[PDB]
RNA sequence: GGACCUGGCGGUGCUUCAUAUCCCUCUAGAGGAGCCUGUUCUGUAAUCGAUAAACCCCGAUCAACCUCACCACCUCUUGCUCAGCCUAUAUACCGCCAUCUUCAGCAAACCCUGAUGAAGGCUACAAAGUAAGCGCAAGUACCCACGUAAAGACGUUAGGUCAAGGUGUAGCCCAUGAGGUGGCAAGAAAUGGGCUACAUUUUCUACCCCAGAAACGAUAGCCCUUAUGAAAUAAGGGUCGAAGGUGGAUUUAG
C-alpha cells in the first residue's frame, strides 16, 4: 500500500545494514508519456502524448546511459605500486597540507 | 455597504457564552485579549473567566514485543477560556460572532458558543 | 536506551536542524506541532481521518515535490481552509514551482473537498541548527 | 451546524407521531402493542429519517401480512 | 492494494455487514422482545440462522488504520501502539505530550 | 478504502507527476532479480 | 496571486506573465487529469454538495440512438458526434424534434463543423515589447486575422438545414448569424432575404449579425454601406424589435472601422441613444475614442470630445455589459498620452478609483500599457516629489515598468536636477531585470558622468558603475554579443576617477586598449589630472602613449603639459618626442 | 534572490494593508527579526528567515489593534441597540419568560456535521406563568423529575428530533400541551 | 563587529515597526511593552521561556566576544598577555599589591559571576584563591579605595523576613470583630471565621464539632491552637469545608484557626505558635502511581 | 621464548562509604490451603514469538466464530494488487526497546612525554596539558528551589521481535499462495505471579466508626434466571458447608 510505502533513506539504511540512486530522472518522465507543458517541454500551450516510438526511443536512451553510469562506477583506478602491490610502503601521499600562517610546503 | 432592513422583530439573544478550548494557553489569552477589545470598541459588556483545564493521560507499551513493565504514558492537555457574554443584538451576534469564527485560530481553537435567546410564550 | 526520534552522534560531522534535533520529551516543551487540527482534542469525532489525512498529505508532498522540501511541512486545518506550509529549497526553475503548486493545490482542493491554500517558502540552503 | 440538511420539511410531527403511518390494527392485538413499541422507539430515532422509518414500518407490515 | 488479506476480509465485513444491517436488527428486535408467540419467533430463529455469517457484527475487529493488527489499537484514532507511538514522537499529530505529573 | 488511494498514486507516478523512492527501489530490485535469478 | 518569496517574485512583466501562464497550466493539468479519472474522487466529503468540486463527464452515457442522446452530445458539445448519431437517427427513421434540431444547429453554426479547442485561449496576444512604437497599421492587418473557421459551402450545418422539414425563426436567425460568425456576409444576407420572403421574423444578435456583414462585405461605399445600415434598422423597426446597446455598439465598431467620414454619424448614433434612453456603455465611449483618434488628424477636436466624454462621465459607478470596457481605459487613456494633459490623466484616475473601475481595468497588459503610459505622462510634466510618490504608490505595487518608461525615469531626473536619486532607481532597476539594458546603462551613465557631484555621490556612482562593469563582464556568450560602448566606457571611467578608483581606470584603460574604442579628451584631461595626483611620469607616458597610438589631435598638448609638469628622464623624453613625430 | 521587502518597507505604514488574512509567517514580509528556539550553549536564538517553528506558530500578526479599531469602524454599521429591557434579571424575566437553550459545536475540517449540537432545552419560571394553581399541582405531578425546589425553573429537554428548529417546537409544543393538559381537569382527581 | 553593528540597526528599525504596529508611534517604547507586544503577536505555548519569542537588544541577544588582544603588529596589549587569564591574573597582581602598599603602610561573588566580569574560563581553585585574597584584604586594616574595590566585588544578599503575615481585623456582620482564614491539606479545602469573643464554639458546615468530628483524634487537634495559646474557651469559629477525609478536614479546618488566631494574637506569641508549626502547609500529598510498579514507590516481586 | 602496554579479573591490601542495600535492625508479604492466570511436561490432527538478573496476567489496554498465521475436508488459477507468502535468516537489517543506568563518562581537532613502541598526560604554596560536541548537570511537568516524573551519551550482552510494518539474501507459484465449512485452548503432574482466607483489632446487620448479635472459609462444584451474541463468557440468585489451625530452608518490597 501507498500509506504503507516508505522513504528510500530508511530503505537504503535497512538495506546496507551498515550500522550494525535516483539523480537520472527529470521531473515529469513517466511510461505513458503524457508530457505537460510544464514539465519536460517548456512552457507551447499545448498538452499532448507522444508516440509509441518516441517513448521506447527515450527508454532505450535512458537505459544506455544507466549502464553508462554503472561503467563510470566500474571503471578501474590506476593506483602506484609502492613497494609490491596491496601494500603501503612507497605510496606517495601529496604535498604536506598548506599551514594555517600562510604558509606553503 | 448594504443593509436591508427587513421585516420582523429581534430574536433577543441574552447570554451568549463562548467556550474557547484549545492546546495553549497563550493562544486563549491572546484570543481573550483580542475578543476582550473587539466588544470593548463594540460597546458590549464581555466578561472573562477560566474553567479548569483537563487533562487525558493513557498509557502505551514502549517496545515492540516484550517489556510491559517500561511504559510510555501520553497527555493531552485541554485548556478552557470561558469569554461569557450577555446584553448584545441577533444582528449583533451575527456580525460579532461572523468576524470571531472567522479569526478563529488553528487545530489550537474550538468554540463552543451557547445562544440564550429570550421569546415570549405560546 | 530511547531510540524514539533522536538523531544520533556520529562524530561531530552530521547537518542537522531543530525539528529532528530534538527528541520527543520537548514535544511542546520545546519544539511544538507540525499539524493543527483541532481533532484530537477531548470533545470531537473525527480525529481517525483527520490523520491518515495526514500521513497522505505528508507523503503526497514528499513525493511530488522530490528533493527540494528542507524539512517537514507545516500542516494547518483552520474551518475548511487547510494550509500546506513549505520550506522549500531555491534548486528548480519557478515555473516548475508554480506548476507544482497549481497542481497539488486543485489536485487537493478535488480530493479533499475544501480550499487547500499552499503556501511557499524559499530557502538558499538546508537549515543548520547544529552539527552531530 | 445545519448547512442544507432539510429533510424535506419535516416539521417535528412525522418524526414522532406516526399514527397515520401506523395504520391502526385491533388495538387490543400484541401486533398492535409490538406496532406501540416500535411507533414510540422510531419516536426516539434521531438519525433516520421519516422516509427510512416508515420505509421500516411498513416492512413490519408486509412481514406480518405473510405470516 | 491493501495491507494485507485480512485487512481486506476485515473490510468485505465492514461493507457487506454495513449492507446487511436493518434485517438483522428488525429480526433481533423479534429476538428480544417477549410479545410474540414461541413458534413465530422460531420462524424468524431459521431465518436468522440462514442469514449470512459474515454480516453479523460478532466478526467485526477493530484493526489499526494504518496497518493491520488485531490487538494494541486505539479507538480514538484507529492506531496501532507503536505506529500512534511514531507519529506522536515525530510530533505530526497535535496535543499529544509525554504525560510526566 | 485505500483503492482510491494506492491506485490514484499508482497512476500518478506513472505519469510522472509523483515519485515515490519505495516503489522505485523495489523496481530496481527486482531488476536485478530478473537480471540473476 | 503571486507568491511572498523574493525568489518566487517575478522582476518582470514578462516573467509575471509566465508565472500567471503556468499556474493556469497546472490548473487545466488537474482539470484534464480528474476528468481523466473521475472515479477517485467520487467520494464526497464536503457537506454541502459541491458541483463545481464534483468532476465533470464528458462522455456520453447514452448509447442508444436517441433524442436524449442527441440533447446530451449537444449538451457535451461533441460536434461530430451528435451529427454523426443524427445521420443514425435519420437512417432509423425516428422524426428528430424541432427544438433539437435547432440545438444540433445552434451547436454547428457556434462552432462551424469542429470540435471546440482543447486548449482554454489565451494566446494570440504573443507580440514581443520592443515592437510598441512602430507601423500599427501593418500590425493590424497581421493582427485582426484571428484564424477562424472560414464558412465552407456545403457544411453539416447547411446540410442539417436542408434536410429539417419545417423552418423557423431560431434556425434562420442561427444560420445567419453563424454565418456571419465564420465570414458568409454574402451568404448572410441572401438568407436574410429568404427570411423576409418567407415571413418570419429575425432577433437582436440577428439583425446586428447582418450588420457586421452589410459592413464587411467588400466594395462598397460608406455611403452605400450607412443607407444600408438605415435600411436594417428600418427593418428592425418594423418587425417591432428593439435595438440596444449590443446594436448600437456594433454600429460603433463599425463606423470605427469607417474613420473619418463617420464622425458626425457616431455623434447622432449617440444621441439617439440617449434619445431612446439607453444607457451608453464604456465601450460606447471606447467604439467612439477610437473612431475619433486617428493618425494624421490636424485638428484635435476629435480629441476634445474626450473632455467632453468625461464631463458627462465623472463620478459614475459602473456595472459590466459590454467586452470592451478595458479597452476604454486603455484607449481614453491613450488618448490621455497622445495629447498630454495632466488634468485629464489625474481625472481619469480619479474616475478609475472611483468604485469598481479598477476592476474595468481589466487585463494584464491593458494594465502595463494604462499604468506605463500614466507614469510617461507623470515623469513628463509634474514636480518631481509627486514623480517619486507615484513611483513608490504604483511601482511595483501595480505593474511592471518598461524601458522606454526608465529612460523617461531618467530624463524626467535629468530636467528635474535631483540626481541624488539615481542610484536608488538604478538599484531598482536591477532588481526589476533592467541589468541587460543597454539603452538604460548609456542613458544612466552619460547622465551620471554628466556633471562634477559631492564626493559621496560620487563614491554611490563608483559602486553603481562598478556594479554596471561588473554585468558587462558578467553577461557571457550570447547572440547579441554587444561591444562596449566608447561613450559608457569614459562615463565609467570619469565616474571612477572622480570617486578615486584611479586603479580600477587603469585597469579599464586596459580594456579601452582591448576593446579599441576612442577615448574622450575631458576623460584624458582627468586622467592627467589624476597623473598629477599620484606623480606618476610612467602612467602619464602610458595615456600619452594611448592617445598617441590613437592619433587623437589633443596627444601635442598632452605631451606639453607632461614636459611642463613631470621630471622626465631622456629616454622617456625621447619616446615621448618620437610619439610626437609619428603623430606629426 | 532579491533584496527584501522587510527592509524596503519603512515607519508609518498600515499593516491592515499589509496582512488582510490569516495566513502563516513569512518572514520576508515580516518586518520583525524573529528568533525562535532553545539556543546553544553559545549562541543565541536561531534566525528568522527560515523558522519552522515560526511557521507553526499561529501568527497573531494579521490582527493589530489598529486594524480592530479599523476594521470595526467598517462593522459598526452592521448592529442595532437593545430596548430599556434593563440590566435586571427579575426586570427581564417580566418581560420575557420563557428562556430556550439551543447551540452550536463548531469543528474545524471537511464537515459540519455534529449531531449533538442540535440539542435544544426550555425553562420557564412558574412565577412568571402566573395562571397556575391545582394546575400547578397537576403540573408538578406530571414533570415530577424536573423542577427542583430551591428555585422555580421548569427545565424540559429535546434531542428526539434531528432538526433545531424542530427541537424548539417540540420544546414549545410540550410547554403548550402540558399547560393544557395541566388546566384540563380529570375525573378521578378527588380520589387522590 | 559589523554584524553586532547591523543588528543593533536592525533591532532599533525592528523596534519603530513593531511600536508602530500595535499602538505606539511614540518614541518611547519599554522593554515590557515590546515583550507583551509580541507575546501577544506570537502566541508562544512553549513550556521554555527561552524556546518562547524574544526580542532583545543584540548586546543581549548575542553573547560577549572579546575583542582582539592584539594589533597589526603583534605586541599584544595587556602585559600579561602570555599567560592566557589576562584578567584574572592582573587582578590577583593588583590586590597582591594593595595589600603589600597596606601592609607597608601600617554575599561574596560566585566563580560564574566573576567568569561573566572577566570573560575569561575560571578554575574553581583560581576562584577560591581569589576570595581568600579578598578575605585577607578584608581582615586587614584597609582604606577606602580598598573598600570600594570590595564592595565592588561584593553583592547583594536579598534577604528574607519571616513574620507570619497577619491578616486584617474586619469589623463587621452587627457588631462583633472577625477574621476569615483558609487552609488546605490533603485535597480539603477549609475556610473558617473567628470572632474574638463567645467562649468557644465550633460551627463546622453548620453543624457542632461533636457531631462532624465524632473521632476524639479530631477533636483533639481541633483543640490543639487554643491549647497551646492559652486562650481555649474564649472565641469562636465558624468553618466550611469541601472535600478529603476526616482527618484531612481536621488539619485543614486546624491550619484555618492558626492562621486568623495569628491575628487574634500578639506578634511575640504568633512567632511562638509558627514555631511550634501551625502557621506552614503541610505539602505532603499523595503521590502517584507509576508504569511497571505496584503503587508509588512500592515495586514488583523479583527483580534480583 | 624473554620483557612490557592496555583491559578484565583476584575466596586482592589499605582507607572511606552504602542505609531500603551491605550486616545487626523496622513493617508487611511469598514459599504452607483453595481459586484465577502464564509457563514446563504429557496429550491432541492441531500456531508462532519471550524463556538468569534483562521469561513466566510476557506480544494480549486480552482467542465461542471472527481474531487465526494451526489442523481436517473441499474448491480458485493472472489470484483485492503491474500478484503474494505470518516461507527461513533478530548471526544482513531498519524500526522500537531491555541491561549496566539506583553510572559519569564518551570525545572530533591539536600539543607534549616515552632514544618518535604498544601507550600515557596527575600535584592551586601546581611537574603538560588545551578543548568544539554528546551526556550528567542545568532548564522543564506535577503542588514549592523538596520530592516524584521525564532524561541518562559511547558502548556491553551477534540481548528481543523478518509475526507491527518495511525490508536484503535464498525459495514457491499447482503453492509454501487464495477462499469456504468444521474442530484445536484436556490434565497422572510441577512451577512463577496475583486474589481470598486460616477469624476476636474477627463475622453479620444499621450506621458509615459511642449499638445489637455471633463466637470461621470458595470470586470453587451443581441448578435457575439475566446481559451480550447468530450460536454461553460475564452477572445475580439458589444450592453446597471443601481443604484449611498464619506456613521449614530460602526470599520479596518499602
Ligand atoms: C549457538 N550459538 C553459537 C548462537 C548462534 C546464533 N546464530 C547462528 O550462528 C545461526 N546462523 C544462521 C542460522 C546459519 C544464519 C545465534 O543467533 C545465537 C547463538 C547463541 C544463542 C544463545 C541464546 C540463549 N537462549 C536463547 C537460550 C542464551 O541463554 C543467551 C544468554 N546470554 O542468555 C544468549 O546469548 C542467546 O539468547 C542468544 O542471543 C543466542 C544467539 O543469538
Ligand atoms: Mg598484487
Ligand atoms: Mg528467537
Ligand atoms: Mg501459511
Ligand atoms: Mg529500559
Ligand atoms: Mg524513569
Ligand atoms: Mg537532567
Ligand atoms: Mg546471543
Amino acid at each position: 500500500s501507498f500509506f504503507t510505502k516508505l522513504t528510500a533513506d530508511e530503505l537504503w539504511k535497512g538495506a546496507l545494514a551498515e550500522t550494525g540512486l535516483n539523480r537520472g530522472q527529470i521531473i515529469g518522465e513517466g511510461r505513458y508519456g503524457f508530457l505537460w507543458p510544464g514539465l519536460n517541454v517548456p512552457l507551447v500551450q499545448t498538452i499532448a502524448q507522444r508516440s509509441k516510438e518516441e517513448q521506447e526511443k527515450v527508454e532505450a536512451d535512458m537505459i544506455q546511459q544507466r549502464e553508462e553510469w554503472d561503467r563510470k562506477k566500474k571503471m578501474k583506478v590506476k593506483r602506484e605500486r609502492g613497494w609490491s602491490g596491496n601494500s603501503w610502503g612507497g605510496i606517495s601521499l601529496g604535498p604536506p597540507d598548506p599551514g594555517p600562517c600562510g604558509e606553503t610546503y | 455597504p448594504v443593509v436591508t432592513i427587513s421585516d420582523e422583530p429581534d430574536i433577543l439573544y441574552k447570554r451568549l457564552s463562548v467556550l474557547v478550548k484549545g492546546h495553549d494557553k497563550a493562544v486563549l489569552d491572546s484570543y481573550e485579549y483580542f475578543a476582550v477589545l473587539a466588544a470593548k470598541e463594540l460597546g458590549i459588556s464581555i466578561k472573562v473567566h477560566e474553567p479548569p483545564r483537563k487533562i487525558e493521560r493513557f498509557t502505551l507499551l514502549q517496545s515492540v514485543h516484550i517489556y510491559k513493565k517500561h511504559r510510555v504514558q501520553y497527555e493531552m492537555r485541554t485548556l478552557y477560556r470561558c469569554l461569557e457574554l450577555e446584553h448584545l443584538t441577533g444582528s449583533t451576534a451575527d456580525v460579532y460572532l461572523e468576524y470571531i469564527q472567522r479569526n478563529l485560530p488553528e487545530g489550537v481553537a474550538m468554540e463552543v458558543t451557547k445562544t440564550q435567546l429570550e421569546q415570549l410564550p405560546e | 536506551k530511547n531510540r524514539a526520534a533522536r538523531v544520533r552522534v556520529s562524530k561531530g560531522d552530521k547537518p542537522v536542524t531543530y525539528e529532528e534535533a530534538h527528541a520527543p520529551h520537548y514535544i511542546a516543551h520545546r519544539k511544538g506541532w507540525l499539524s493543527l487540527h483541532t481533532g484530537n482534542l477531548d470533545g470531537e469525532d473525527h480525529a481517525a481521518e483527520r490523520t491518515v489525512e495526514d500521513v497522505f498529505l505528508r507523503k503526497f508532498m514528499w513525493g511530488t515535490f522530490p528533493g527540494c522540501l528542507a524539512d517537514q511541512l507545516v500542516l494547518k486545518r483552520r474551518g475548511n481552509q487547510l494550509e500546506i506550509c513549505a520550506v522549500v529549497l531555491r534548486q528548480l526553475s519557478p515555473h516548475k514551482y508554480y506548476f507544482l503548486v497549481g497542481y497539488s493545490e486543485t489536485l487537493l482542493s478535488y480530493f479533499y473537498k475544501c480550499p487547500v491554500r499552499l503556501h511557499l517558502q524559499t530557502v538558499p540552503s538546508k537549515v543548520v541548527y547544529k552539527y552531530l | 451546524n445545519e448547512a442544507g440538511f432539510d429533510d424535506d420539511g419535516s416539521e417535528f410531527h412525522e418524526h414522532i407521531f406516526l399514527e397515520k403511518h401506523l395504520e391502526s390494527f385491533p388495538k387490543q392485538g400484541p401486533i398492535r402493542h409490538f406496532m406501540e413499541l416500535v411507533t414510540c422507539g422510531l419516536s426516539k430515532n434521531p438519525y433516520l429519517s421519516v422516509k427510512q422509518k416508515v420505509e421500516h414500518i411498513e416492512w413490519f407490515r408486509n412481514y406480518f401480512n405473510e405470516k | 492494494h491493501y495491507v494485507d488479506w485480512r485487512m481486506w476480509r476485515d473490510v468485505k465485513r465492514r461493507k457487506m455487514a454495513y449492507e446487511y444491517a436493518d434485517e438483522r436488527l428488525r429480526i433481533n428486535s423479534l429476538r428480544k422482545n417477549t410479545i410474540l408467540p414461541k413458534i413465530l419467533q422460531d420462524v424468524a430463529d431459521e431465518e436468522i440462522a440462514a442469514l449470512p455469517r459474515d454480516s453479523c457484527p460478532v466478526r467485526i475487529r477493530n484493526r489499526c488504520v494504518m496497518t493491520s493488527r488485531p490487538r494494541g489499537v486505539k479507538r480514538r484514532w484507529r492506531l496501532s501502539r507503536i505506529v500512534f507511538r511514531h507519529l506522536a514522537d515525530h510530533g505530526q499529530l497535535s496535543g499529544i505530550q509525554r504525560a510526566t505529573w | 478504502n485505500h483503492h482510491t488511494y494506492a491506485e490514484l498514486m499508482q497512476t500518478l507516478r506513472f505519469l510522472g507527476l509523483y515519485r515515490d523512492e519505495h516503489q522505485d527501489f523495489m523496481d530496481e530490485q527486482k531488476r536485478l532479480k530478473k537480471l540473476r535469478g | 496571486v503571486f507568491q511572498d518569496d523574493p525568489y518566487l517574485m517575478p522582476a518582470s512583466s514578462l516573467e509575471s506573465r509566465s508565472f500567471l501562464l503556468a499556474k493556469k497550466s497546472g490548473e487545466n493539468v488537474a482539470k484534464f487529469i480528474i476528468n481523466s479519472y473521475p472515479k477517485y474522487f467520487q467520494k464526497d466529503i464536503a457537506e454541502p454538495h459541491i458541483p463545481c468540486l464534483m468532476p465533470e463527464y464528458f462522455e456520453p452515457q447514452i448509447k442508444d440512438i436517441s433524442e436524449a442522446a442527441l440533447k446530451e452530445r449537444i449538451e457535451l458539445r461533441k460536434v461530430k458526434a451528435s451529427v454523426d448519431m443524427f445521420d443514425q437517427l435519420l437512417q432509423a427513421g425516428t422524426t428528430v424534434s424541432l427544438e433539437t434540431t435547432n440545438s444540433l444547429l445552434d451547436l454547428l453554426c457556434y462552432y462551424g463543423d469542429q470540435e471546440p479547442s482543447t486548449d482554454y485561449h489565451f494566446q494570440q496576444t504573443g507580440q514581443s515589447e520592443a515592437l510598441e512604437e512602430e507601423n500599427d497599421e501593418t500590425s493590424r492587418r497581421k493582427a485582426g486575422h484571428q484564424f477562424g473557421v472560414t464558412w465552407r459551402a456545403k457544411n453539416n450545418a447547411e446540410r442539417i438545414f436542408s434536410l429539417m422539414p419545417e423552418k423557423n425563426e431560431h434556425s434562420y436567425c442561427t444560420m445567419i448569424r453563424g454565418m456571419v460568425k465564420h465570414r458568409a456576409y454574402e451568404q448572410a444576407l441572401n438568407l436574410y432575404t429568404e427570411l423576409l420572403n418567407n415571413r418570419l421574423h429575425a432577433d437582436v444578435y440577428t439583425f446586428n449579425a447582418l450588420i457586421e456583414a452589410t459592413v464587411c462585405a467588400i466594395n462598397e461605399k460608406f455611403e452605400e454601406k450607412w443607407s444600408k445600415i438605415l435600411e436594417l434598422l428600418r427593418h428592425m423597426v418594423a418587425q417591432k424589435v428593439k435595438p440596444n446597446l449590443q446594436t448600437f455598439n456594433t454600429i460603433l465598431k463599425c463606423l470605427r472601422r469607417f474613420h473619418v467620414f463617420a464622425r458626425s454619424p457616431a455623434l447622432q448614433v449617440l444621441r439617439e441613444m440617449k434619445a431612446i434612453g439607453i444607457e451608453p456603455s464604456l465601450a460606447t465611449y471606447h467604439h467612439i475614442i477610437r473612431l475619433f483618434d486617428q493618425p494624421g488628424d490636424p485638428l484635435k477636436r476629435s480629441s476634445f470630445i474626450i473632455y467632453d466624454i468625461m464631463n458627462e462621465l465623472m463620478g459614475k459607478r459602473f456595472s459590466p455589459k459590454d467586452p470592451d470596457d478595458d479597452k476604454f481605459f486603455q484607449s481614453a487613456m491613450s488618448i490621455c498620452s497622445s495629447l498630454r494633459d495632466l488634468e485629464l490623466a489625474y481625472q481619469v484616475h480619479g474616475l478609475l478609483k472611483t468604485g469598481d473601475n479598477w476592476k474595468f481595468i481589466g487585463p494584464d497588459q491593458h494594465r502595463n500599457f494604462y499604468y506605463s503610459k500614466f507614469f510617461d505622462l507623470i515623469c513628463l510634466m509634474e514636480q518631481i516629489d509627486v514623480t517619486l510618490k507615484w513611483y513608490e504608490d504604483l511601482i511595483p505595487s501595480a505593474y511592471f515598468p518598461h524601458s522606454q518608461t526608465m529612460i523617461h525615469l531618467l530624463q524626467a531626473l535629468d530636467v528635474a536636477n535631483r540626481l541624488e536619486v539615481i542610484p536608488k532607481i538604478w538599484k531598482d532597476s536591477k532588481e526589476y531585470g533592467h541589468t541587460f539594458r543597454s539603452d538604460l546603462r548609456e542613458e544612466i551613465l552619460m547622465l551620471m558622468a554628466r556633471d562634477k557631484h559631492p564626493p559621496e555621490l560620487q563614491v554611490a556612482f563608483a559602486d553603481c558603475a562598478a556594479d554596471i562593469k561588473s554585468a558587462y563582464e558578467s553577461q557571457p556568450i550570447r547572440q547579441t554579443a554587444q561591444d562596449w560602448p566608447a561613450t559608457s566606457l569614459n562615463c565609467i571611467a570619469i565616474l571612477f576617477l572622480r570617486a578615486g578608483r584611479t586603479q580600477e581606470a587603469w585597469k579599464m584603460l586596459g580594456l579601452f586598449r582591448k576593446h579599441n574604442k576612442i577615448p574622450r579628451s575631458e576623460l584624458l584631461n582627468e586622467l592627467m589630472d589624476s597623473a598629477k595626483v599620484s606623480n606618476s611620469p610612467s602612467q602619464a607616458i602610458e595615456v600619452v602613449e594611448l592617445a598617441s597610438a590613437f592619433s587623437l589631435p589633443i596627444c601635442e598638448g598632452l605631451t606639453q603639459r607632461v614636459m611642463s609638469d613631470f621630471a622626465i628622464n631622456q629616454e622617456q623624453k625621447e619616446a615621448l618626442s618620437n610619439l610626437t613625430a609619428l603623430t606629426s | 534572490a532579491l533584496p527584501p521587502r522587510t527592509e524596503k518597507m519603512a515607519v508609518d505604514q498600515d499593516w491592515p494593508s499589509v496582512y488582510p488574512v490569516a495566513a502563516p509567517f513569512k518572514p520576508s514580509a515580516v518586518p520583525l527579526p524573529v528568533r525562535m528556539g532553545y539556543p546553544v550553549k553559545k549562541g543565541v536564538p536561531m534566525a528568522k528567515e527560515g523558522n519552522l517553528e515560526l511557521l507553526k506558530i499561529p501568527n497573531f500578526l494579521h490582527l493589530t489593534p489598529v486594524a480592530i479599531k479599523k476594521h470595526c469602524e467598517a462593522l459598526k454599521d452592521f448592529c442595532t441597540e437593545w430596548p430599556a429591557a434593563l440590566d435586571s434579571d427579575e426586570k427581564c424575566e417580566k418581560h420575557f419568560p420563557i428562556e430556550i437553550d439551543s447551540t452550536d459545536y463548531v469543528s474545524s475540517g471537511p464537515s459540519v456535521r455534529n449531531p449533538r449540537a442540535r440539542v435544544v432545552v426550555l425553562r420557564v419560571k412558574l412565577s412568571s406563568l402566573n395562571l397556575d394553581d391545582h394546575a400547578k399541582k397537576k403540573l408538578i405531578k406530571l414533570v415530577g423529575e424536573r423542577y427542583c425546589k430551591t428555585t422555580d425553573v421548569l427545565t424540559i429537554k429535546t434531542d428526539r428530533c434531528p432538526l433545531r428548529r424542530q427541537n424548539y417546537d417540540y420544546a414549545v409544543y410540550l410547554l403548550t400541551v402540558l399547560y393544557h393538559e395541566s388546566w384540563n381537569t380529570e375525573e378521578w382527581e378527588k380520589s387522590k | 563587529e559589523d554584524f553586532i553593528k547591523k543588528q543593533i540597526e536592525e533591532f532599533n528599525i525592528g523596534k519603530r515597526h513593531l511600536a508602530n504596529m500595535m499602538g505606539e508611534d511614540p518614541e518611547t517604547f519599554t522593554q515590557e511593552d515590546i515583550d507583551r507586544a509580541i507575546a501577544y503577536l506570537f502566541p508562544s505555548g512553549l513550556f521554555e521561556k527561552r524556546a518562547r519569542p524574544v526580542m532583545k537588544h543584540p548586546e543581549q541577544i548575542f553573547p560577549r566576544q572579546r575583542a582582539i588582544q592584539w594589533g597589526e603588529d603583534g605586541r599584544p596589549f595587556h602585559y600579561l598577555f602570555y599567560t592566557g587569564k589576562q584578567s584574572y591574573y592582573s587582578l590577583m597582581h593588583d590586590v597582591y599589591g594593595m595589600l603589600l602598599n597596606l601592609e607597608k603602610h601600617q554575599r561574596w561573588l560566585i566563580k560564574e559571576e566573576l567568569e561573566e566580569m572577566l570573560v575569561e574560563k575560571l578554575s574553581d581553585l583560581d576562584y577560591m584563591q581569589f576570595i581568600r585574597l579578598l578575605e585577607k584584604l578584608l581582615t586587614s586594616q584597609c582604606g577606602a579605595a580598598e573598600e570600594e574595590f570590595v564592595q565592588r566585588f561584593r553583592r547583594s544578599v536579598t534577604l528574607e523576613s519571616k513574620k507570619q503575615l497577619i491578616e486584617p481585623v474586619q469589623y463587621d456582620e452587627q457588631g462583633m470583630a472577625f477574621s476569615k482564614s483558609e487552609g488546605k491539606r490533603k485535597t480539603a479545602k477549609a475556610e473558617a471565621i473567628v470572632y474574638k469573643h463567645g467562649s468557644g464554639r465550633i460551627k463546622v458546615n453548620g453543624i457542632d464539632y461533636q457531631l462532624y468530628f465524632p473521632i476524639t483524634q479530631d477533636r483533639e487537634q481541633l483543640m490543639f491552637p487554643f491549647h497551646f495559646v492559652d486562650r481555649l474557651g474564649k472565641h469562636d469559629v465558624t468553618c466550611t469545608v469541601s472535600g478529603g477525609g476526616r482527618s484531612a478536614q481536621a488539619g485543614a479546618i486546624r491550619l484555618a484557626m492558626a492562621k486568623a488566631l495569628c491575628s487574634f494574637v500578639t506578634e511575640d506569641e504568633v512567632e511562638w505558635m509558627r514555631q511550634a508549626g501551625l502557621l506552614t502547609t503541610d505539602p505532603r500529598v499523595r503521590e502517584r502511581k507509576k508504569p511497571g510498579q505496584e503503587g508509588a514507590r512500592r515495586k514488583f516481586t523479583w527483580k534480583k
